[PDB]
RNA sequence: AGCGUGUGCCUACCCUACGCCGGCAGGCGCGGGUAACCCGUUGAACCCCAUUCGUGAUGGGGAUCGGGGAUUGCAAUUAUUCCCCAUGAACGAGGAAUUCCCAGUAAGUGCGGGUCAUAAGCUUGCGUUGAUUAAGUCCCUGCCCUUUGUACACACCGCCCGU
């Protein structure tokens, strides 16, 4: 059928269609490191230091990238790689290669699949926020 | 109400018991009432004995030990915590505590 | 070409030993290419120690209410112009990292006195662990409440406090305060 | 004034008004291990290094 | 951003898009919405950005306080009403006395709801930026579980002694 999750987090999202095709390398469909903010610019260009130029010549994920924030826009993006990688790994050769390419860049730091759970938490009574109360007089 | 059947003392077949001064405050309590503390520690502490044995001219010179009595009143012997107030039934009991 | 990362080495690279990491360590899902993660480090105790002394001087420099907790000024001051005087150097890199505290990091603190009286302190000493942990906190303070309008500004914070940082040297001022502050706590014994 | 590691085998407690010093007990790795009982501070980790840069000092209690 | 609100039964006192162009909310028109439908991908936005200070009484932050067109209210002044010209604000941690607070928290910041005619410096919620400290104690203020003393029981703000 179609099994297509692409990339997410706290409030961002980069839509990964997986197919063959180009798959030129675009983040934001803009190059390696041009992203207008500047910030964040060199989380994609450690992996393909290490394959090589000939596998990334059928692999298209065209990205639908939406999303202020950039801890969400930004660390979306190597979640993204990271699903895109394991689905063609999985379903083009076996899961060993899968289970080594993301066994490098899962271990390599655990927050990925992992999302900050932190939000915004209720306000109470007699008081100008969740924790801090009205000045108590005698 | 008669509070403790020994009245507080140990003085039975006598009428006079010589007094003594509490080691803190110098009052003049019975010595059959007075509360008695016998402390042997060592003169030189658990902190300082290993200092002192090395510093020490003779090898295994065994360190001498303080012997000092103490005598309290019942006023001082509560407030130092040397006793305490038990309950009714529990200040019967005169076993001392196995330290 | 078998080099390792972007700026280590394996084949003459030698420290002989591996003995060397009590504030940095760097081997597990703990890490990311640059120290931006945002995240935290006050969900239960022990964990601004378990931020690396390196991340926390650069981080837990978020002090007073102008800059504090902005994440943009600690990637500022760690991506840009220390990575290119890595190699601008010429000289051997370690010398950054391992010219800061090894003779600086303060070895004894004390506490309060007694019912009455402040004119002593009776001593203390730690595991690394709350040693960083009060020094560094104290030291960060003092540093932010006095050095307000600071000449050595950002944009230019990076090479004094990451020489003065990590380990490898007696040169740290905040540090002499508590360390002659640690001599007086250590005249307890 | 050399610094010998220990390791941390029970912790006293907390000590003064309101509570602002600590205590524990530690002992030797493989060098004649001795239960020697110093004052420490905050964070001990699991089998945690003490730092006995000096043997002289057991951090007295009461 | 997200929580939400929004009109013909006494609501003819709803939320507003778009065109009026004196310089944009706006007094005139013309439409949408009884609403995941229109306002709205939320109608003069945060934090940020070479107007820039290589140091700091300056450009860097508002010291009474005047105008250009006025949201249109039986008055407004005797509580409605909208950007700016640099004449300096003790312009960079604060009498004894004290209040609140342990992570998406304090604090900063604005936006809705109630009140209501748009009526908020109030409250009640909602997001957004986002920490320093602490993982302890019974020193203060108090609470609880036990033992103990009491001449108190209106219960210590008690009872009570002597000119």
């Amino acid at each position: 059928q179609s099994v297509q999750v692409f990339g997410r987090k706290k409030t961002a999202t980069a839509v990964a269609h997986c197919k063959r095709g180009n798959g030129l390398i675009k983040v934001n469909g803009r190059p390696l490191e041009m992203i207008e903010p500047r910030t964040l610019q060199y989380k994609l260009l450690e992996p393909v230091l290490l394959l090589g130029k000939e596998r990334f010549a059928g692999v298209d994920i065209r990205v639908r990238v939406k999303g202020g924030g950039h801890v969400a826009q930004i660390y979306a993006i190597r979640q993204s790689i990271s699903k895109a990688l394991v689905a063609y790994y999985q379903k083009y050769v076996d899961e060993a290669s899968k289970k080594e390419i993301k066994d490098i860049l899962i271990q390599y730091d655990r927050t990925l699949l992992v999302a900050d759970p932190r939000r915004c938490e209720s306000k109470k009574f007699g008081g100008p926020g969740a924790r801090a109360r009205y000045q108590k007089s005698y | 109400t008669k509070k403790r059947r020994n009245n507080g003392r140990a003085k039975k077949g006598r009428g006079h018991v010589q007094p003594i001064r509490c080691t803190n405050c110098a009052r003049c309590v019975p010595k059959d009432k007075a509360i008695k503390k016998f402390v042997i520690r060592n003169i030189v502490e658990a902190a300082a004995v290993r200092d002192i044995s090395e510093a020490s001219v003779f090898d295994a010179y065994v360190l001498p030990k303080l012997y000092v009595k103490l005598h309290y009143c019942v006023s001082c012997v509560i407030h130092s915590k040397v006793v305490r107030n038990r309950s009714r039934e529990a200040r019967k009991d005169r076993t001392p505590p196995p330290r | 070409d078998i080099k390792l990362f972007g700026k280590w080495s394996t084949d003459d690279v030698q420290i002989n030993d591996i003995s060397l990491q009590d504030y940095i360590a760097v081997k597990e899902k703990y890490a990311k290419y640059l120290p931006h993660s945002a995240g935290r480090y006050a969900a239960k105790r022990f964990r601004k120690a378990q931020c690396p002394i390196v991340e926390r001087l650069t981080n837990s420099m978020m002090m007073h209410g102008r800059n504090n907790g902005k994440k943009l000024m600690t990637v500022r001051i760690v991506k840009h112009a220390f990575e290119i005087i890595h190699l601008l150097t010429g000289e051997n890199p370690l010398q950054v990292l391992v010219n800061a505290i090894i003779n600086s990091g303060p070895r004894e603190d004390s506490t309060r006195i007694g019912r009455a009286g402040t004119v002593r302190r009776q001593a203390v000493d730690v595991s690394p662990l709350r040693r960083v942990n009060q020094a560094i906190w104290l030291l960060c303070t003092g540093a932010r409440e006095a050095a307000f309008r600071n000449i050595k500004t950002i944009a230019e914070c990076l090479a004094d406090e990451l020489i003065n940082a990590a380990k490898g040297s007696s040169n740290s001022y905040a540090i002499k305060k508590k360390d002659e502050l640690e001599r007086v706590a250590k005249s307890n014994r | 004034q050399p610094i010998k590691l220990a390791r941390v085998t029970k912790v006293l407690g907390r000590t003064g008004s309101q509570g602002q010093c600590t205590q524990v007990r530690v002992e030797f790795m493989d060098d004649t291990s001795r239960s020697i009982i110093r004052n420490v501070k905050g964070p001990v980790r699991e089998g945690d290094v003490l730092t006995l840069l000096e043997s002289e000092r057991e951090a007295r209690r009461l």
